[PDB]
């Protein structure tokens, strides 16, 4: 590995792991073996938003021309958003494609992400089914990202209704986290959501 | 100087030292950042399981070294 690289990360390991937002519990960085090329990051959920009380975790790839390209990020943890892909965790955002600079960090990137949550960029889609729901019914998707920060980010309890029709659908034999799906895609109609459901 | 502690699986640390440090003066320090009693603490280096004897520099444990912390489950 170039040494350019492995100080690098290294150095901007080390400082997330002194960061201010780390000990206040707002991003962390962790090694997931004894090598610097795969990290996994941690963000918690922006306060006012659905996905409070909920934390993320990031799959983290440091590419053999770092710092001259972004980190390869994704969303290990589910997530309803419209700027990441509730099926693979891909994220759509723009310094970890073309507005990347070599003086970012792996701190900046991870407070990036985070305000990424708070504020969704819906015209810059990556989930086309999301964003779509984020624009024309805003109360379902919130309430949607608010179920999905709780079943899968470890968030508080969210709106009953929600837990209600997976209950029903849940009984009739099918999975449960196909029943979220499912439900979260058809937009809560128990009807339409019922058919895909049967395609299994 | 400074080392790197990790389970690989949630927890990491970053701890400072010297080569004179002994295993269990590691292992007292990462009780303190973490709170895991070093009877419960299993640390290993390029494979090799570490015993609270010897030092760092017994196993040239470097810099920026990465200790591998295993938690038994009690």
């Amino acid at each position: 590995a170039a040494n350019i690289a492995v100080q690098r990360i290294k150095r901007e390991f080390k400082e997330v792991l002194k960061s201010e937002e780390t000990s206040k519990n707002q991003i962390k960085v962790d090694l997931v073996d004894e090598n610097f090329t795969e990290l996994r990051g941690e963000i918690a959920g922006p306060p006012d938003t659905p996905y409070e009380g909920g934390r993320y975790q990031l799959e983290i790839k440091i590419p053999e021309t770092y710092p001259f390209n972004p980190p390869k990020v994704r969303f290990i943890t589910k997530i309803w958003h419209p700027n990441i892909s509730s099926v693979t965790g891909a994220i759509c955002l723009d310094i970890l494609k073309d507005q990347w600079a070599a003086a970012m960090t792996l701190r900046t990137v991870l407070l990036s992400l985070q305000a990424l949550l708070a504020a969704a960029e819906p015209d810059d889609p990556q989930d086309a089914v999301v964003a779509n729901q984020y624009k024309q019914n805003p109360e379902m998707f919130k309430q949607t990202a608010r179920l999905w920060a709780h079943v899968y980010a470890g968030a508080p309890v969210s709106s009953p209704e929600y837990t209600k029709k997976i209950e029903n659908l849940c009984a009739m034999g099918f999975d449960r986290n196909a029943v979220i799906v499912a439900l979260s895609s058809k937009s809560w109609d128990v009807e339409t959501a019922t058919e895909l459901l049967l395609s299994n | 100087m400074q080392i790197f502690v990790s389970t690989f699986v949630g927890l990491t640390i970053m701890l400072e030292v010297e080569p004179s440090d002994t295993i269990e003066n590691v292992k007292a320090k990462i009780q303190d950042k973490e709170g895991i009693p070093p009877d419960q603490q299993r640390l290993i280096f390029a494979g090799k399981q570490l015993e609270d004897g010897r030092t760092l520099s017994d196993y040239n444990i470097q810099n920026d070294s990465i200790l591998r912390l295993v938690i038994r489950l009690r």
